[PDB]
RNA sequence: AUAGGUUUGGUCCUAGCCUUUCUAUUAGCUCUUAGUAAGAUUACACAUGCAAGCAUCCCCGUUCCAGUGAGUUCACCCUCUAAAUC
C-alpha cells in the first residue's frame, strides 16, 4: 500500500465521494436493532470478562490451590 | 434386582466361562517385526513372567460393557424463522474445547429454515471423528458392514475381526454396533462357531446375548461336548438367575437340582433341543465312566 | 543369466558339483563363482558350494585354462563343507562381530521377511548356506577370499540357543513384541537347572559400536543407506 | 552498541521546531467557501458539511 | 568400537533412563566423595553412572563435584528458599542414593503425568496446520469434504475461471 | 484376448500357470536392467506404450493373462509380504509404477470387502464414562419466547418507526433519500 | 435472555452440578447504558492537526 | 514484534487452494496479515458443503470465551457466524439481509403474477 | 519476582580476591556434548560483594543473587563459605579433617 | 553404502580420485491436453499508469499490508514496567 509520503494520483484529484441514499424506515430500524444488539454483546463481553478474572484469582489465592501449597509445604517438611 | 451384565457375579461367572489361553490371547501378529530380545531365566523367573503375561492376558480379556440402543436426539433449541430461505445448506457448529466429555460436548446444526437444533447421534459420532480423529474408525462408514461382505468374513470364520472392527468404528449403544454384534452372534449359534469367541473379551456379551434371548442350547451342546462340564452349570445358574420365574429355576428348587442334574432339569423344562442336550450328557457320562 | 554384471564371472553358477571319488553324488549342492583372477599366465578361481540347508564351503582352482580351476575348486569345495547352525532355518542365533586380517564383518539377525542386505558376495554365500534374513557391513579392506574366510569363520563359531542353556544351565526365553509379554521358551538345560538368578547387572560392559548408536538415534544422515532395492 | 547520537539530536530538533511553529486555530480550521476546502492541507470536506 | 569404559553411558536411552526430576525448590547439588575407600564405593558408582542421568533430567541445576575433601562421602542440595539438605552416602550403594534422593527431593509420578497432561492439551487435535504443529494441514485432507483441486480437478461450475 | 478376464483367478488354478510359475512369485525370474550396483529408486512409468510393450516389460505386464482384480486374491498375495503385511514397494518386485499404483488400489479394495486377510487392532473405547444425562444429548428447557412462538429477541421482528422519526431522517437527508420501505413479508416468499 | 446456545450450555452445566432450579438464564443490562452516538466526546483527549 | 498500537481480534485466515477456500478462526493481533503470525488457532470452518450437505464450523468455545475476557475484538464475518451458530444475538445485518431478500423476491413474485 | 538476576543460587571456588569487598569466584556447571553425549565442565566467573573480606583464594563459596546488581559485574553477594580453605569441617560429622583424614576423631565427643 | 572402478611383472595393506542414488538452476535437442503449486541474476538505473482513504468539518488512518536480503548474534527466557485492547 501507498505511505504517507507518496502522492496522490493525478486521476483522482477531482473525486467527491456521494454519501449513499438512505431509506428512511430501514435506517431507524437498523439503528434500533444495532444499539440493541451491542447492548447485548457488552453485557456478554463483561460476563467474559468476569469469568476469566475469577479462574485467575481461583488459580493465584484460591482454596483448592491453597490447600495443594499447604500440602506440598508439610510434604517437603 | 436382575443382575446387570456388570454386576460382580457374572463378570465371574463370564470371566471363567470365557477361559484364558495364553496362546490363542498373544497370537503372534502381522504387523512390522523387530529383532526378539532373549533373557536367561530360572523356573521362578520363567513362572513369574507366565503370570505377569496371565495378568496382561486378563486386562487384554475386559468385556466391554453391553449398552441399551441409545434414544435419538431430537431437541430444538431456536426456531429463527427470520433466517428461514437465506441459506441453502446447513451448517454444523461443532464445540471443540479439549477437556469435555465426547457426551456432553454440544453439537448442532443451524438448519436451512433457520432451526437451531441439537445433532443427531450419528452427526455427533461423524464430527467427533472430524475434530478428533481416533485410530481404527472412519468418518464414512466401511462397506465392510453391508450384508454380504459380512457373509463373506463369516465364511472365513473371521467373526472376531469382525467385532474388532465393529468395536472400532461403532459406539456401543450405536443401532449399528448392536446390529453387527447381534448378526455376528446369530451366525456363530447357527453354525456352531462358539469356540471362535474363547479366551477373547466378546464371549461374554455372546453367552449375554444368548442367555437374553433364550437360545443357550447350542453352548450348553458344545461345552458338553467339550468337557467344559463346569462352565455348562454356571451358564444354567445364570440362566436361572437372569430367569428366576422360569419353569426350569422352579423346577430345579423342587427337585434340588445341582451340578449335572441342573442340565437335566434345563433340558426337561425349557430346552428348544432337550433331547440332544440329553443325549449329548449321557454320551459325556458314559465316556466318563468308562475313562 | 548374468552374475553380479554383464562382464562380471562373480555369481555366475557352475552347476552341481561333480561325483566324487569316494562314490558320492552331489546333485543337491549349488555352485556358485566368488572370484576369477589372471596370475602372472593362469587362472585363479575362487568358488562356493553348499546344499541350501546348512552345508556350504568354499575352494581355490588353480590351472592354466579356466574349466580345468573351476573343476579343481569345485570338486575341492565340497569335501571341505561347513555346516552352519541357522535359527528357524532362516537366519543366524546373534549379532556377529569379527576381524579377519584387515577385513571387518559386522552381522545382524533379523526377523523373518527382512531379506539379505548384505554385500553381493554375502548375499551368494547366505543363499548358498540357507540363510535367509540378515543384515552384514563390511568394513576395511574388502578383499574377497579375506571375507569368505571370516564369513565362514564368523557363521560356523555362533553359539546356538541349546548350547547357551547347557553352558548356563538356564532356560532361554524369547521376548516378541509382536507376540506380547508372552514368554516363549526356545531353549531349557539338558541337565539341572540352576536355582540361582543371573546377576541383574545394572550396566552391562559391552563394547558399543559407533555406527548402530548413530543409526539407532537418527543422527545417522547417509543417502545411501535404507535405498529400495530389488529382492534378495 | 555504537550510539546513534544524530537520531536522538533530530528527534529533539524535530520536537523543538514542532513546538515553536505550532499552526494556530485560524490556519488550521480556515475554510474556502467556495470550494469548501482547507487551505492549510487543500483537503476537500465530506459532502454531508456542505 | 565406541571409546571408554562402558560407552552406554554415552547414549540418549541411558540418559533418559534416569528417574529423578528435582522439585523446582532444588537449585545445587554438591557431590563429595572419595576416590579410595571401599565404603565409599557406591558413591563412585554414583558419581561414574548416575550424575550424567540427573543432569540430563535436570539441566538448570547445578552440579559439582569434589574429591577428597573430607573423610565421608555425602550429598548436599541447596533450595531456594535457602534449606539445605544433607545426605550421608557411606556404604550406601548408587541405587539406593539414587532411590533416596527421588523419594526426599524428586517430583512424584503423579506430578510428572499431570505435566505430561499439560503438554497434551497445547497439541489441539482438531487444529489444522503445518505438519510440525498440526496433524493435518487442510480440511480437504478429511474425507467427505470437497478435495483438493490439487488432485482432483474441481468442477467447472465451481472455477471462477468458468463462473466469470 | 484373455478367457480369463471375466474369472481372473481360474488363471491361477489353471496348469498353464503351474508350468509357466510353479509355486514360486511370478515376480520371482524378473530382473531390471540398469546401470550402476544401486538402482534407481522409481521403476518405469508404464511398460505399454500406446498399445506397445517395451522390451522388457514387467511381471505383470509380460504376462497378459494376469488380471490386476480385487477378486484375484491369490495374485494380490504375491505382493503383500506375508509376515508384516505390507505391500512390497515396486522396486522390489519390479513393477512399473501404473501396475504398481493398481495393485495396491486392488489389495486395498480386497481388504475393504473382506476377501484379503490383514491384521485388525483390538482398540480401547473411546469414552470413559457412557452417560448420556448431560444436556448436550439430553433435551434441554424451551425457552419462553420459543414456546410463545416469538422470536429470542424483540428486535429481530420489523418495527414502523413513528412518523415523526422518519420525518426527522427524510429532513436530515434531503435530496439523498430513497423509497421508504414497507413491513417485510412475514415469511420467505415462494 | 441469553442467546440459545449459551442458554444452553448454562441451563446443562447447572443440571450437571445438581442445581434443579427452573428460573431462566439472564443479562442484566441495567449497567449497560446506550449513550447516543452524537454524544460529545472528550475534547481533552482529541489530537490535533500537524503544521505541514 | 512491537507495533504501534492494536489489540487483539478473532478473525479468519483464507487458506486452501485456488477456487476451494478454507478458514482458520484465530486471535491474532490486528496489523498481523491475514494468513500470518496468530497467537491461538480458535477453531476453523469449511465454507464448501461436504458429501453430506454440510458446512462444518469448529469452535474452541472456552477459548473463544477466555479471549473475550482479555479484551480481543471479533470481525464481523466470526459475529455472524457466532450468531448463526447460537453464542451470540443474530447480527443487525444478518435480519436485515433477510428482510431485503425477502422484499426482492417478493418483487419477483409480484412480477410474475403481473405477467 | 525477588530479583533480576538470573542465578540465584550458586556454587564456586574463590580464584581471586584482589577487589575491595569483591570475591571473584569461578563456578563450574555441567554441559553435554551434543557429538560425544558426555558431560564436560564449563566456567563462568562471578562476582561476589564480600562485606568483611572473610574470603581467601581457594575456598568454596555459595553466592546468592543480589536484589539488583550493585555494581556492573556484581551481581552477587557471599551468603556463606561452604568449605574453607584448608579448614574444613566434616558436615556429616562435624569435626575438623584435613582431606580424608580427620584431625579431631569423632568418639572423642 | 550391500557397495564398485582405478596404483603393481604380481600379492597384500594404506590412500586419494571417480562410478552408481536424490534434488535445484542453466544449456543443447525435443515438446500435445487439463488441474494445481512455484516463478529478475543484480540493495544497478528507471519512461508510463495505478498501489490510502474515511467522515457532517475535529480527529482517526496513510507507523499497517506489500517488498528486499544490503548489513548483521536488536529475534529467545526471566525481572521490572511504558504505550495499546477490555
Ligand atoms: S491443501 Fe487443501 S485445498 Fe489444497
Ligand atoms: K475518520
Ligand atoms: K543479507
Ligand atoms: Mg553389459
Ligand atoms: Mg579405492
Ligand atoms: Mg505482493
Ligand atoms: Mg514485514
Ligand atoms: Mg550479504
Ligand atoms: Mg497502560
Ligand atoms: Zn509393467
Amino acid at each position: 500500500r501507498k505511505t504517507r509520503h507518496d502522492p496522490l494520483a493525478k486521476s483522482k484529484i477531482e473525486r467527491v465521494n456521494m454519501p449513499p441514499a438512505v431509506d428512511p424506515a430501514e435506517f431507524f430500524v437498523l439503528m434500533e436493532r444495532y444499539q440493541h444488539y451491542r447492548q447485548t454483546v457488552r453485557a456478554l463481553r463483561m460476563e467474559f470478562v468476569s469469568e476469566v478474572q475469577r479462574k485467575v484469582h481461583e488459580a493465584r489465592a484460591g482454596v483448592l490451590a491453597e490447600r495443594k501449597a499447604l500440602k506440598d509445604a508439610a510434604e517437603h517438611r | 434386582k436382575k443382575p446387570t451384565f456388570m454386576d460382580e457375579e457374572v463378570q465371574s461367572i463370564l470371566t471363567k466361562m470365557t477361559g484364558l489361553n495364553l496362546q490363542k490371547t498373544f497370537k503372534p501378529a502381522i504387523q512390522e517385526l523387530k529383532p526378539p530380545t532373549y533373557k536367561l531365566m530360572t523356573q521362578a523367573q520363567l513362572e513369574e513372567a507366565t503370570r505377569q503375561a496371565v495378568e496382561a492376558a486378563k486386562v487384554r480379556l475386559k468385556m466391554p460393557p453391553v449398552l441399551e440402543e441409545r434414544v435419538p436426539i431430537n431437541d430444538v433449541l431456536a426456531e429463527d424463522k427470520i433466517l428461514e430461505g437465506t441459506e441453502t445448506t446447513k451448517y454444523v457448529f461443532t464445540d471443540i474445547s479439549y477437556s469435555i466429555p465426547h457426551r456432553e460436548r454440544f453439537i448442532v446444526v443451524r438448519e436451512p429454515s433457520g432451526t437451531l437444533r441439537k445433532a443427531s447421534w450419528e452427526e455427533r459420532d461423524r464430527m467427533i471423528q472430524v475434530y478428533f480423529p481416533k485410530e481404527g474408525r472412519k468418518i464414512l462408514t466401511p462397506i465392510i458392514f453391508k450384508e454380504e461382505n459380512l457373509r463373506t468374513m463369516y465364511s472365513q470364520d473371521r467373526h472376531v475381526d469382525v467385532l474388532n472392527l465393529c468395536f472400532a468404528q461403532f459406539e456401543p449403544d450405536s443401532t449399528e454396533y448392536i446390529k453387527v454384534h447381534h448378526k455376528t452372534y446369530e451366525d456363530i449359534d447357527k453354525r456352531g462357531k462358539y469356540d471362535l469367541l474363547r479366551s477373547t473379551r466378546y464371549f461374554g456379551g455372546m453367552v449375554w446375548y444368548f442367555v437374553n434371548n433364550k437360545k443357550i442350547d447350542g453352548l450348553l451342546i458344545d461345552q458338553i461336548q467339550r468337557d467344559l462340564i463346569d462352565d455348562a452349570t454356571n451358564l444354567v445358574q445364570l440362566y436361572h438367575v437372569l430367569h428366576p420365574d422360569g419353569q426350569s429355576a422352579q423346577g430345579a428348587k423342587d427337585q434340588a437340582a445341582e451340578g449335572i442334574n441342573l442340565i437335566k432339569v434345563f433340558a426337561k423344562t425349557e430346552a428348544q433341543k432337550g433331547a440332544y442336550i440329553e443325549l449329548t450328557l449321557q454320551t459325556y457320562q458314559e465316556a466318563l465312566s468308562r475313562h | 543369466e548374468r552374475g553380479w554384471s554383464g562382464n562380471s564371472w562373480g555369481g555366475i553358477s557352475l552347476g552341481p558339483p561333480d561325483p566324487g571319488p569316494c562314490g558320492e553324488t552331489y546333485e543337491d549342492f549349488d555352485t556358485r563363482i566368488l572370484e576369477v583372477r589372471n596370475v602372472f599366465k593362469s587362472i585363479r578361481v575362487l568358488v562356493a558350494v553348499g546344499n541350501g540347508k546348512g552345508a556350504a564351503g568354499f575352494s581355490i582352482g588353480k590351472a592354466t585354462d579356466r574349466m580345468d580351476a573351476f573343476r579343481k575348486a569345485k570338486n575341492r569345495a565340497v569335501h571341505h563343507l561347513h555346516y552352519i547352525e541357522r535359527y528357524e532355518d532362516h537366519t543366524i542365533f546373534h549379532d556377529i562381530s569379527l576381524r579377519f586380517k584387515r577385513t571387518h564383518i559386522k552381522m545382524k539377525k533379523q526377523p523373518k521377511g527382512y531379506g539379505l542386505r548384505c554385500h553381493r558376495a554375502i548375499i551368494t554365500i547366505c543363499r548358498l548356506i540357507g540363510i535367509k534374513d540378515m543384515y552384514a557391513k563390511v568394513s576395511g579392506s574388502i578383499n574377497m577370499l579375506s571375507l569368505t574366510q571370516g564369513l565362514f569363520r564368523g557363521l560356523s563359531r555362533q553359539e546356538t540357543h541349546q548350547q547357551l542353556a547347557d553352558k548356563k544351565g538356564l532356560h532361554v526365553v524369547e521376548i516378541r513384541e509382536e507376540c506380547g509379554p508372552l514368554p516363549i521358551v526356545v531353549a531349557s538345560p539338558r541337565g539341572p537347572l540352576r536355582k540361582d538368578p543371573e546377576p541383574e547387572d545394572e550396566v552391562p560392559d559391552v563394547k558399543l559400536d559407533w555406527e548402530d548408536v548413530k543409526t539407532a538415534q537418527g543422527m545417522k544422515r547417509s543417502v545411501w543407506s535404507n535405498l529400495k532395492r530389488a529382492a534378495t | 552498541v555504537r550510539p546513534r547520537l544524530i537520531a536522538e539530536l533530530a528527534r529533539r530538533v524535530r520536537a523543538l521546531r514542532e513546538q515553536l511553529n505550532r499552526p494556530r486555530d485560524s490556519q488550521l480550521y480556515a475554510v474556502d467557501y467556495e470550494t469548501l476546502t482547507r487551505p492549510f492541507s487543500g483537503r476537500r470536506l465530506p459532502v454531508r458539511a456542505w | 568400537p565406541m571409546k571408554g569404559r562402558f560407552p552406554i553411558r554415552r547414549t540418549l536411552q541411558y540418559l533418559s533412563q534416569g528417574n529423578v526430576v528435582f522439585k523446582d525448590s532444588v537449585k545445587v547439588m554438591t557431590v563429595n566423595y572419595n576416590t579410595h575407600g571401599e565404603l565409599g564405593e557406591g558413591a563412585r558408582k554414583f558419581v561414574f553412572f548416575n550424575i550424567p542421568q540427573i543432569q540430563y533430567k535436570n539441566p538448570w541445576v547445578q552440579i559439582m563435584m569434589f574429591k577428597n575433601m573430607t573423610p565421608s562421602p555425602f550429598l548436599r542440595f541447596y533450595l531456594d528458599s535457602g534449606e539445605q539438605v544433607l545426605v550421608d552416602v557411606e556404604t550406601k550403594s548408587n541405587k539406593e542414593i539414587m532411590e533416596h534422593i527421588r523419594k526426599i527431593l524428586g517430583k512424584n509420578e503423579e506430578t510428572l503425568r499431570e505435566e505430561e497432561e499439560e503438554k497434551k492439551q497445547l497439541s489441539h487435535p482438531a487444529n489444522f496446520g503445518p505438519r510440525k504443529y498440526c496433524l493435518r494441514e487442510c480440511i480437504c485432507e478429511v474425507e467427505g469434504q470437497v478435495p483438493c483441486p490439487s488432485l482432483v480437478p474441481l468442477p467447472k461450475e465451481m472455477r471462477g475461471k468458468y463462473k466469470a | 484376448i484373455s478367457p480369463y478376464k471375466d474369472e481372473p483367478w481360474k488363471y491361477l488354478e489353471s496348469e498353464e500357470y503351474q508350468e509357466r510359475y510353479g509355486s514360486r512369485p511370478v515376480w520371482a525370474d524378473y530382473r531390471r536392467n540398469h546401470k550402476g550396483g544401486v538402482p534407481p529408486q522409481r521403476t518405469r512409468k508404464t511398460c505399454i506404450r500406446r498399445n506397445k510393450v517395451v522390451g522388457n516389460p514387467c511381471p505383470i505386464c509380460r504376462d497378459h493373462k494376469l488380471h490386476v482384480d480385487f477378486r484375484n486374491v491369490k495374485l494380490l498375495e504375491q505382493f503383500v509380504c506375508a509376515h508384516t503385511g505390507i505391500i512390497f514397494y515396486a522396486p522390489y518386485t519390479g513393477v512399473c509404477v501404473k501396475q504398481h499404483k493398481r495393485l495396491t488400489q486392488a489389495i486395498q479394495k480386497a481388504r475393504d470387502h473382506g476377501l484379503l486377510i490383514y491384521h485388525i487392532p483390538q482398540v480401547e473405547p473411546r469414552d470413559l464414562d457412557f452417560s448420556t444425562s448431560h444436556g448436550a444429548v439430553s433435551a434441554t428447557p424451551p425457552a419462553p419466547t420459543l414456546v410463545s412462538g416469538d422470536p429470542w429477541y424483540p428486535w429481530y421482528n420489523w418495527k414502523q418507526p413513528p412518523e415523526r422519526e422518519l420525518s426527522r431522517l427524510r429532513r436530515l437527508y434531503q435530496g439523498h433519500l430513497q423509497e421508504e420501505s414497507g413491513p417485510p413479508p412475514e415469511s420467505m416468499p415462494k | 435472555p441469553y442467546p440459545p446456545l449459551l442458554r444452553a450450555m448454562i441451563i446443562a452445566e447447572r443440571q450437571k452440578n445438581g442445581d434443579t432450579s427452573t428460573e431462566e438464564p439472564m443479562l442484566n443490562v441495567q449497567r449497560i447504558r446506550m449513550e447516543p452516538w452524537d454524544y460529545p466526546a472528550k475534547q481533552e483527549d482529541k489530537g490535533r492537526a500537524k503544521g505541514t | 514484534k512491537a507495533y504501534r498500537g492494536g489489540h487483539l481480534t478473532i478473525r479468519l485466515a483464507l487458506g486452501g487452494c485456488t477456487n476451494r477456500p478454507f478458514y482458520r478462526i484465530v486471535a491474532a493481533h490486528n496489523k498481523c496479515p491475514r494468513d500470518g503470525r496468530f497467537v491461538e488457532q480458535l477453531g476453523s470452518y469449511d465454507p464448501l458443503p461436504n458429501s453430506h450437505g454440510e458446512k462444518l464450523v469448529a469452535l474452541n468455545l472456552d477459548r473463544i470465551r477466555h479471549w473475550i475476557g482479555c479484551g480481543a475484538h471479533l470481525s464481523k464475518p466470526m459475529e455472524k457466524l457466532l450468531g448463526l451458530a447460537g453464542f451470540f444475538p443474530l447480527h443487525p445485518m444478518m435480519i436485515t439481509n433477510a428482510e431485503r431478500l425477502r422484499r426482492k423476491r417478493a418483487r419477483e413474485v409480484l412480477l410474475a403474477s403481473q405477467k | 519476582v525477588r530479583s533480576s538476576v538470573h542465578a540465584r543460587w550458586i556454587v564456586g571456588k574463590v580464584i581471586g580476591t584482589k577487589m575491595q569487598k569483591t570475591a571473584k569466584v569461578r563456578v563450574t556447571r555441567l554441559v553435554l556434548d551434543p557429538y560425544l553425549l558426555k558431560y564436560f565442565n564449563k566456567r563462568k566467573t562471578y562476582f561476589a560483594h564480600d562485606a568483611l573480606q572473610q574470603c581467601t583464594v581457594g575456598d568454596i563459596v555459595l553466592l546468592r543473587a543480589l536484589p539488583v546488581p550493585r555494581a556492573k559485574h556484581v551481581k552477587h553477594e557471599l551468603a556463606e563459605i561452604v568449605f574453607k580453605v584448608g579448614k574444613v569441617i566434616d558436615p556429616v560429622t562435624g569435626k575438623p579433617c584435613a582431606g580424608t583424614t580427620y584431625l579431631e576423631s569423632p568418639l572423642s565427643s
